RNA sequence: CAUUGGAGAGUUUGAUCCUGGCUCAGGACGAACGCUGGCGGCGUGCUUAACACAUGCAAGUCGAACGGAAAGGCCCUUGGGGUGCUCGAGUGGCGAACGGGUGAGUAACACGUGAGUAACCUGCCCUUGACUUUGGGAUAACUUCAGGAAACUGGGGCUAAUACCGGAUAGGAGCUCCUGCUGCAUGGUGGGGGUUGGAAAGUUUCGGCGGUUGGGGAUGGACUCGCGGCUUAUCAGCUUGUUGGUGGGGUAGUGGCUUACCAAGGCUUUGACGGGUAGCCGGCCUGAGAGGGUGACCGGCCACAUUGGGACUGAGAUACGGCCCAGACUCCUACGGGAGGCAGCAGUGGGGAAUAUUGCACAAUGGGCGGAAGCCUGAUGCAGCAACGCCGC
RNA sequence: UGGUUGAUCGCGUCGGAAGUGUAAUCUUGGGGCUUAACCCUGAGCGUGCUUUCGAUACGGGUUGACUUGAGGAAGGUAGGG
RNA sequence: AAACUCAAAGGAAUU
């Protein structure tokens, strides 16, 4: 219920990058395999189902999971893929590494799973909890030397929080001021598209 | 006999009643001639709602509650309005009350002491 | 004087129709049609039923427009009473 | 039966039902009296066979034997009767 | 004075366009099978044989109605005190008609929806007005006798009640006569008069708890009715208590419900009658919607309880764990005769592609009885089992 | 199924009001289970029906006109009807 | 009518 293996191989497949950067991506323009230099077709189908699993590969989320994200984005009122990206960054995950105390998120997955991490008082190890407004999410008081978070404590000046996000990194506290919008989530699938297939 | 009792709601190992008015033959879960209250005991200080006029009018008329039923009117004051008796009539407690908006401003300014013991395990990790 | 919770309210369901047969004794059958909608097509179609009403007398006859009132079963068949005739046609 | 409740509500049943029926065979009887009485066309017979035949039926009707409206309708039918008669 | 919603593809030809069927991509399931299989949360789990069922359990309770004393328990030289709590068996009250199951039957006022009863009944509960009077005869238990393999049955004797039966006294019960106001035809209702009548129960640890009868309330049920939801015309005639009338009977109640007499009706190509299938619905699945399919869990109504029929008791009965008769089955028998009904829970055999434990607890909620402590509850709350579904890791 | 038009009824039709459409489900707003499924709670829905009060353009009922549709009279008239 | 069977049958037109 959790993909483990290479994810090189799946930005290769998928042509962008899913994560991190300089990197093993230097051979970017063939997917991975025997069968990765030859010219290819690419339907509609193929470049939907292209964004889609962008997207579920770069969120770590599965096929299931991802199904019940797109319904409520539809029933939801607005357009259907902002709404679906914003509950895919509503994520718990997702905020963690937004607000940088993680490398990726595997490595999110990793700590909000192992429970390293409070929510407004309340500790939570489910990588799938949709964080709400005006939240606060905190490291956990024994967890807040890890290796993993001095290493995010180092590097997080270059990182860039986005505008919905306050951190106060030393301390390890997410302040959530609002809900992210579209502007405020980083164009890198078709939202468009992931909805169009999920019609057909 | 007209019956005031509480009709079982919820999941397994998660009742919350529902204060009811029926006869003694309907079964437990069943329709009601009308609903009345809720009554919530999983919760903190349990959650007692029982419409006054309503209970009232049913005593009056001459439903019979059971046990259960007669400790919620104790403890909302109809069954010493109704069958007038020294009781405590100890109305509910409120099950306290959390906030959101005011802690979330209240930390957003706290900045200092935030990223302040925020630099102390900066020192920590130093001690780490 | 003071009788009780006058009025009664509860009225009774009335009827208009036509006599189609009164050949027995106390008794007429009265056609009372109404215009409903088609469940499926729309179309305002005219749906019609055969009453046996109670006509004490024997005072209607065939092809007279009458108006019937329900009434507690007088017999097998019979569950109105007849209470005015509009047009004797006779 | 199996249960001795059951056992006990059988043998409960068939004496009531002793005590109903022979109630019953009785208000039969006076009715069918003061019946005779009216096919005869006496006044003075009918009018006291008509009196015992009323009160047995109340009497019945408060055993419980016969409901209270059954009673009435019979009351009704033989005081009918009896003014029949007497007209 | 805007919308929340609609995707196609392949295949007839040498090629083309159209028509057109077939096939596929989606969703779903009370599913099964194959391979595989870590955990948790919440559900769900005989769709077929309404097939036949071993075993345990699923409806009892009340000594503050009664005689009592077979147990335990106190007091006494082992029996004895019924003496107090207690208490088998027995009378008596209430419950057993609820809860739980199944979907065979039913194409029907069964169900959905909305009304009518001036044609209705309603135990326990609430409320209000009257009352709770005077007598009597039995009987179970017990005891004795006889019969029976048993199931059990019949005599003799004996005994108590809130068991049973006379009487008195009580309206809004019958009949009848005035009179006020009135409805929807039968009528409803207020007031007065005549006449004939209808009840009851006591008990207590003195704190209680009960009895009878009028009138309202609540609750539950009953019947009637308008409208609505299958298929078949290769089913065209159906019906004789049938349709209506009058008198009687019956019933809680209207009614051919029943009966006697009289009449000749009633239904039907707008599909009667017959055949096929089917419990109905809130809902469920699908769909842009309109529709189409469906009626598992859960909830409402109905029907049924080995098959067919019948009543009895009761406030209330298709009376699942009642009775009677018959049929088919199973069992006991000393051959004379007896006993039984898992579509209650778990379980077995069987059938099947296929569906679980002969579990724990009355702690919670609901129910029955009791004044109460309390007793009973396979309702229910839970646990076991299965990737059967959904969700999360 | 219905040409033109006067009057009237208010059945269809349209608009209010009251009653009903239990609960659950479903849509949606809040809340609780660490999230979710699930659960609780407020509202909507319950696409109808009954009662009642209005409107009268159209459909229909009742009733009266008009002649253009239709038929008839008189005259004319063609034809292997 | 049905079982059964086919993945076409067919219309107009082009070369
Ligand atoms: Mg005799
Ligand atoms: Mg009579
Ligand atoms: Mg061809
Ligand atoms: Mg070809
Ligand atoms: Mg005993
Ligand atoms: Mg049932
Ligand atoms: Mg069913
Ligand atoms: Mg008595
Ligand atoms: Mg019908
Ligand atoms: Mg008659
Ligand atoms: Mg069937
Ligand atoms: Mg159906
Ligand atoms: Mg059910
Ligand atoms: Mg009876
Ligand atoms: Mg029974
Ligand atoms: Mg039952
Ligand atoms: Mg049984
Ligand atoms: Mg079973
Ligand atoms: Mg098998
Ligand atoms: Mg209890
Ligand atoms: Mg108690
Ligand atoms: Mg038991
Ligand atoms: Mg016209
Ligand atoms: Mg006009
Ligand atoms: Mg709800
Ligand atoms: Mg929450
Ligand atoms: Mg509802
Ligand atoms: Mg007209
Ligand atoms: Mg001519």
């Amino acid at each position: 219920a959790r993909y483990t293996g290479p994810l090189t191989k799946k930005s290769r497949r998928l042509g962008t990058d899913l994560v991190g950067n300089d990197k093993s991506f230097e051979r970017r323009p063939y997917p991975p395999g025997v069968h990765g230099r030859g010219r290819t077709k690419d339907s509609e189908y193929s470049l939907q189902l292209r964004e889609k699993q962008k997207a579920r590969y770069a969120y770590g989320v599965l096929e299931k999971q991802f199904r019940r994200y797109y319904e409520e984005a539809d029933r939801a009122q607005g357009k259907t893929g902002d709404v679906l990206l914003q509950i895919l960054e509503s994520r718990l995950d997702n905020v963690v590494y937004r607000a940088g105390l993680a490398a990726t998120r595997r490595q999110a997955r990793q700590m909000v799973s192992h429970g390293h991490f409070l929510v407004n008082g309340k500790k939570v190890n489910i990588p799938s909890y949709r964080v709400s407004t005006h939240d606060i999410i905190d490291v956990r008081e024994k967890s807040k030397d890890l290796p993993p978070i001095v290493i995010a404590r180092e590097t997080f000046e270059t990182r860039d929080v986005p505008a919905w996000l306050e951190v106060r990194p030393n301390k390890g506290r997410i302040l959530v001021h609002q809900l992210p919008t579209r502007d405020q989530i980083v164009i890198d699938v078709n939202e468009q598209a992931i909805v169009e297939l999920y019609s057909k | 006999a007209t019956k005031i009792r509480l009709k079982r709601l919820g999941k397994i190992r998660t009742p919350h009643y529902r204060v009811v008015v029926m006869d003694s033959r309907a079964k437990r879960d069943g329709r009601a001639i009308e609903e009345i209250g809720q009554y919530h005991p999983k919760a903190d200080p349990s959650v007692i709602v029982i419409d006054s006029e309503r209970v009232q009018y049913w005593l009056g008329v001459g439903a019979q509650p059971t046990e259960a039923v007669v400790a919620l009117l104790k403890r909302t004051g109809d069954w010493q309005k109704f069958t007038g008796d020294t009781s405590p009539s100890g109305v509910k407690p409120q099950p306290e009350r959390p906030n959101k908006d005011d802690l979330f401003n209240a930390a957003l300014a706290e900045a200092d002491e935030a990223p302040r013991e925020a630099i102390t395990k900066k020192s920590e990790g130093a001690a780490a | 004087m003071s009788e009780n919770t006058a009025e009664r309210t509860t009225r009774r369901k009335v009827r208009e129709g036509l006599v189609v047969s009164d050949k027995m004794n106390k008794t007429i059958t009265v056609m009372v049609e109404d215009r409903v909608k088609h469940p499926l097509y729309g179309k305002v179609m005219t749906k019609s039923v055969r009453l046996k009403a109670h006509d004490e007398n024997n005072e209607a006859g065939m092809g007279d427009r009458v108006r019937i009132m329900e009434t507690r079963p007088l017999s097998a068949t019979k569950r109105w009473r007849l209470v005015e005739i509009i047009e004797k046609a006779k | 039966p199996n249960i001795k409740s059951q056992i006990k509500r059988v043998k409960t049943n068939e004496k009531s039902r002793q005590r109903n029926k022979a109630v019953k065979s009785a208000l039969r009887t006076y009715v069918r009296n003061f019946r005779r009485a009216a096919e005869a066309g006496d006044v003075e017979a009918a009018t006291k066979a008509a009196r015992v035949a009323n009160r047995q039926l109340d009497k019945a009707a408060s055993k419980g034997v016969i409901h209270k409206n059954q009673a009435a309708n019979r009351k009704s039918a033989i005081s009918k009767k009896l003014n029949s008669l007497a007209a």
